[PDB]
C-alpha cells in the first residue's frame, strides 16, 4: 500500500543522493502520462538539435574574422546554463549574403591565433555568395570536456571571404549541436 | 509566529511557474506544457515547538485574496521530526497542454490552524521555506522564443 | 546489548534460583504503546500529515455500512449523485403567430442554464468546481391544437455558430444536430448532444459550450377560432456531467489562456 | 471522458467531493478554565454544511434526509514544556438533550479519545450513523454533536506559549441524501 | 509470555476502539472466574426479565387513564439509564384493586390522544376485580428506536374501568421488559 | 496496541462503509525518515561517531572509480 | 508536587464501589458481587517531567 | 384552462392519506403504514386539445 | 426491458378487468417491499380477530 512518505510527509535533509523519482499520491490522484506528440521535445539531443541565432558580422573585406563560439543566455538554447560540462559534435549554420564571392568557414578549439592564419589546414568549407551551409564540427578539443560557461566553451569560428570587386556584406551565424553530452547539472541562472 | 492567530495567513500569492529558477528557464524556452506541480513546504523549528499549519491551493485561480481552502486542495502540516511538507496539483486546463507563461497555475494559501507553541527556551516564531518542481508526468512542448535574458 | 535486554535476564535470574514454589520475580521488557511513528490520512483533495498520531476509537461492535436496512427512504442509493443530472425545465416561451420565417423564438446558454437559477439540481454543485465537460439530452415541446399548422427548428449552435450566427445562411442550418419538427405531427422533438468544444473543457457558468435555440421554420398558420397561445419549452438532461476543477464558491476562474 | 485528461483528476472527483474532509471548528482553550469545562463543540451534521463555502453545501441543500457516517480529526498542538489533557468525546443527541444529568468522567463510555497533550496532537473518531431514527433531517443537529472537554486544565510554565487551539475536522465516511425538497427549504421528515 | 501493557504499564490515550477485555496480571495473580449460580444475572435478559414498581393511579370512576411509559430511575431498572436506545417486547404488570368490575388495559406507542378514545381497537385485555395480568406489549412503535430516557421512552398504557356502582378503588402498575435490545452505552447517571 | 495500529483501522472502516465510488479515505501509518540511529566511519586510524545522521547524497548516476 | 517530599502523601482515602459512577449504578441494584477491581492513574506530565 | 400561462398553477395543496376515499378507511383503522403511493391525473380533452 | 405503460403512460377507461397489479417505475425507483413484522396486520383474518366494543 502507499506509505505516509509518499503521502506528502518527508523530510529535505534525506533527499540525497541527487535524482529520487518519488511517487506522490493521494485518494482521487494519480501520476498519469500523456503524451500530445509521437515524441518527445525535452530530450537533449532533440531540443538542441535545433538551431538558434548567434551573432552577425558585416564584411566590407576579406579581412578574417574570429570569434568565440558560447552557449546563449539568450534562446532555448539557455537549457544549457542549467549544465556544468558539454561534449560532442558541433552544428554551425552560416549564411553568406554577398552579392559575388566565397566565404571561407572553419573551426578550431585550439586557443591559439596563429594556427589560423593557414586556414585550410583547419577546414574551409566553401559556401558560394548567396549561399548558406551548415557545417558540424567534430570534438577536437584539447579538453575532455567543455566548461559549459566559457566565453568558448565552444570552439572558435573562423570566417574570411574571397571578394572579388568592391562588393561588400554581412555573415549571420546561427548555432546548434548534434547529440550533446552534459554533465553535473548546476543551479538555475538569474535573470538580468 | 506564534503571534499569527489560526485562520490568519502566513503566506498567500498567485503561483506561475517563472516564481520557481528552474521551471523559470523552461519558461523561458518551451511554449507550452502539462503535467502536476509538487510544492514542499520546510518549517525550521526547534524541537519543542508545535503546531499545525494548513496549505491550500485553489488550481487556475486569479483573485489574491484569502479565503477558506475547505474545498481547495489542502495539506495540514503538523510539526515533528520531518518538518517537510508536500502538495501536489494535478494538471488543471481546459486544453491539453498549457502555456508556459500564460494563466495563472491557482490561488496559493498557508494558513494558520493552531498557533506556534513554545517554551521559555524555545523560538516564537521560525522560518520557512517554499519549494516547486514538477511531477512525474511533467512534460514540456514547444519550443518558443524567449521573454528574459540570463546571465 | 542492552538497554532492551532485562526482560530476560530477570526473568532468567529469577529462573535460575527458583526452588519449589516457583520464581520470585518476573520481568518482561518491550515498546511503549505511543511509539515514534507517523499517520497521514487522504480524503477528496485533502491529506492530512500527523506525526503524534494515536489509537483510532470508534463505538461498540459498530456497523459503518452506513446503509438503512429497512429503507426508510424508498430510492436508489445513488440517488443524491445523480440528481444533478436529472432533467430540468431550461426554458419556455410563447411563439407568437405574426413571427416570420427564420425568426429565433427562443434560446438558451449552454451549459451555464442547468445552473440557471439556484433551484437547479445540479446549481449546488456546479459552484464548486470551475470545468465542467458533459453531454446533453434536450426535449423541446411545442403543442399546438389539430386544426393550426406550422413548423419550428430546433437546432444545436456551438460556440463557433452562435459567434458567427449572421455569417451563416439559414436553410442550411439543417447541417447542425436538429429536428425540423412540423406541428400537428410532433409535439416534442428529441436532441443527443455530446461534449462539443475547441477545448477540453469548458469554464462554468460559461455559453462556451454553444447554445440550443428555436427558429421559425414556417409561422403558425392559426385558423380564425384556434388558440393563439403557442409555448415552446425547452428541458435537459445531463448524458453524462464531469465537475474537475475546484474553487471558491461562484468564484469566475480562468481555464482558458 | 477527456482522453487526454486535460484534468488530471479522478473521474468521481465531483462526486465524492461532498465527502471530503473539511474544518469544522477552531478555538483557543483558556488556560485558567477548570476540570469539565467544554471547550468547544460542534452541531451535527449540519456543521458539514456550516457556510456556503462547504463542499457539502452544494447538495445538502436540495435534500431533506440524510444518513450518514463520520470520520473526526481533534488537532491540538501544545510545546513540549506544557502539559494537559482534553476529553475528546461525540454526544449522540440523547446525551445532548441530557447532558446535566449525565456524570462527567463517565463520558468515557461514549466513543472519546482522553489524548494527553505533549503526547497526542490529534485525535481520531469513526462514527456511524446513530440516532433513534432511520434518518435525520438535514439541517438539524439530530445526529448529536461532538465536543471537547477539559480533562485536566493546562499547565502552562512561565516562559511557554499560552495560545492553544483546538480544532475540529471532519470527514464523511459515507454519505446519504434522499428526499427531495426546495432549496434549503426546512422539511419535517419527523411525526 | 506478559509483556508489560498487561502488567500495568499502559497508555490511555490508546483505548480506542471501545471495548478492550485486556488481561491484567501480576506473579501470585490471575483473573479467575467463579460463578455461585447456574446462571448469569447480568444478562439483560435476566436483569430486565424482573419486574420493578411504576406507579399507582386510584380510580373513582371509568374515566380512562392514559400515562406515559419511561424506565425507571428508581430499580434495579436504573441500569438501563446506561444506554441510549431501546427495542423488544414490553411486559406490564397491572393490579386490579376493585370489589366489583373490569379493567379495560391497553397499549399503544402512538403519541396522538384521539388513537386512544376507541380503546378496543388498540387491545383492551380484561382483567376482572380483584385480579392481576401480564400483558406482553410488542414494539409497535412508529420508531425504529426508542431513545431509553424519553418520558414516553416506552409506549403509553391505558386503562379504563367499567365500574358496576358506587364501587371505586386503585391500579398499582409494574414493569417488566421481555427480551430487551439496548445500543450505544452512554455515560452513567448523577444523584439526586 | 496502538499508536501504531491505526492507518489499519481507518483504512479498514473506510473500507468497510464503501459503496459503488469507493472509499473515501486511506490511512497510512509508518516510522519517519527521521529514526533514533546511530552511524559510525571510520578512515585511517579514525572514528567518526554520529548520533544524530542523515541521508549520505551524491551527484547524478556518479562513477567513483577515480 | 514538586513541594510534596518523599514518602509524603499525595492521595488517601478508602475506597467503595460507590465511588465510582458506572459501579455505584450496579451498586444500587445488585446486592452482592466478586471479582478482581482495577485502578488507573493518570498523572498529565509534560515531557520534561519525571 | 387556455386562459392559464405557462408556470401559471392549475392545482397545488398538501396531500394526506384522509384525502382519499378508500386510503382514508385504513387511516382510520391503522395507526402507521409504509410504501409507495401513486397519483394518477386524468384530463378529460377532446382529440383536437394538445 | 420496461414499457411506456409501466412508466406512467396509461388510460382509465383499459383498467379492467377490476384488479390489476401492474408495477410502476422510473429509474431510481423500484417496488420494495420491507417487512416490519413476521406477519401481516392487513389480512382479513388477523384484523378481524381481534374484538372491537359493540
Amino acid at each position: 500500500t502507499m506509505s505516509p512518505n509518499e503521502l506528502g510527509l518527508t523530510s529535505a535533509q534525506d533527499d540525497g543522493p541527487l535524482g529520487q523519482e518519488k511517487p506522490n499520491y493521494f485518494l482521487n490522484f494519480r501520476s498519469m502520462n500523456v503524451d500530445i506528440f509521437t515524441v518527445s521535445h525535452t530530450k537533449v539531443d532533440n531540443l538542441f538539435g535545433r538551431a538558434w541565432f548567434f551573432m552577425e558580422h558585416t564584411f566590407t573585406n576579406e579581412g578574417q574574422w574570429r570569434v568565440p563560439l558560447e552557449f546563449p543566455k539568450q534562446g532555448h538554447g539557455s537549457l544549457s546554463l542549467l549544465f556544468a560540462y558539454f561534449t560532442g559534435e558541433l552544428n554551425i549554420h552560416v549564411l553568406f549574403l554577398s552579392e559575388r564571392g566565397f566565404l571561407r568557414v572553419a573551426h578550431t578549439y585550439d586557443t591559439s591565433n596563429d594556427r589560423v592564419n593557414f586556414l585550410s589546414s583547419n577546414g574551409v568549407i566553401t559556401v558560394p555568395a548567396g549561399e548558406q551551409m551548415t557545417l558540424s564540427a567534430p570534438y577536437y578539443s584539447n579538453k575532455p570536456l567543455r566548461t559549459v560557461r566559457d566565453n568558448n566553451s565552444l570552439g572558435y569560428l573562423m570566417c574570411k571571404p574571397f571578394l572579388t570587386g568592391t562588393s561588400t556584406g554581412k555573415i549571420e551565424v546561427y548555432l546548434s549541436l548534434r547529440c550533446p553530452n552534459f554533465f553535473f547539472p548546476l543551479p538555475a541562472p538569474k535573470v538580468t | 509566529s506564534a503571534t499569527t492567530a489560526p485562520q490568519s495567513i502566513v503566506h498567500r500569492n498567485i503561483v506561475y511557474l517563472r516564481l520557481f529558477p528552474n521551471l523559470n528557464v523552461f519558461v523561458n524556452s518551451y511554449s507550452y506544457f502539462r503535467g502536476s506541480l509538487v510544492l514542499r513546504l520546510s518549517v525550521y523549528a526547534s524541537t519543542f515547538n508545535r503546531g499545525r499549519l494548513r496549505m491550500g491551493f485553489f488550481p487556475n485561480a486569479t483573485t489574491d485574496s484569502t479565503s477558506t481552502l475547505d474545498n481547495a486542495i489542502y495539506t495540514i502540516c503538523d510539526i515533528g521530526s520531518d518538518n517537510s511538507f508536500e502538495i501536489t496539483i494535478p494538471y488543471s486546463f481546459s486544453t491539453w497542454m498549457r502555456k508556459t507563461n500564460g494563466h495563472p497555475i491557482g490561488l496559493f494559501q498557508i494558513e494558520v490552524l493552531n498557533r506556534l507553541t513554545y517554551n521559555s527556551s524555545s523560538p516564537s516564531e521560525v522560518y520557512c521555506i517554499v519549494q516547486g518542481k514538477m511531477g512525474q508526468d511533467a512534460r514540456f512542448f514547444c519550443p518558443t522564443g524567449s521573454v528574459v535574458t540570463f546571465q | 546489548v542492552g538497554n532492551e535486554i532485562g526482560g530476560n535476564l530477570l526473568t532468567k535470574v529469577a529462573d535460575d534460583a527458583s526452588n519449589i514454589l516457583g520464581p520470585n520475580c518476573f520481568a518482561t521488557t518491550a515498546e511503549p504503546e505511543n511509539k515514534n511513528v507517523v499517520q497521514a490520512t487522504t480524503t477528496v483533495n485533502t491529506t492530512n500529515l500527523t506525526q503524534h498520531p494515536s489509537a483510532p476509537t470508534m463505538p461498540f461492535s459498530p456497523d459503518f455500512s452506513n446503509v438503512d436496512n429497512f429503507h426508510s427512504m424508498a430510492y436508489d442509493i445513488t440517488t443524491g449523485d445523480k440528481n444533478p443530472s436529472k432533467l430540468v425545465r431550461l426554458e419556455t416561451h410563447e411563439w407568437t403567430p405574426s413571427w416570420a420565417r427564420g425568426y429565433q423564438i427562443t434560446h438558451v446558454e449552454l451549459p451555464k442554464v442547468f445552473w440557471d437559477h439556484q433551484d437547479k439540481p445540479a446549481y449546488g454543485q456546479s459552484r464548486y468546481f470551475a470545468a465542467v465537460r458533459c453531454g446533453f439530452h434536450f426535449q423541446v415541446q411545442v403543442n399546438v391544437n389539430q386544426g393550426t399548422a406550422g413548423s419550428a427548428l430546433v437546432v444545436y449552435e456551438p460556440k463557433p455558430v452562435v459567434t458567427y450566427d449572421s455569417k451563416l445562411e439559414f436553410g442550411a442550418f439543417t447541417n447542425l444536430p436538429h429536428v425540423l419538427m412540423n406541428l400537428a405531427e410532433t409535439t416534442q422533438a428529441d436532441l443527443c448532444i455530446p461534449y462539443v468544444a475547441d477545448t477540453n473543457y469548458v469554464k462554468t457558468d460559461s455559453s462556451d459550450l454553444g447554445q440550443l435555440k428555436v427558429y421559425v421554420w414556417t409561422p403558425l398558420s392559426i385558423p380564425t377560432g384556434s388558440a393563439n397561445q403557442v409555448d415552446v419549452t425547452i428541458l435537459g438532461s445531463l448524458l453524462q456531467l464531469d465537475f474537475q476543477n475546484p474553487r471558491v464558491f461562484a468564484q469566475d476562474v480562468n481555464i482558458y489562456d
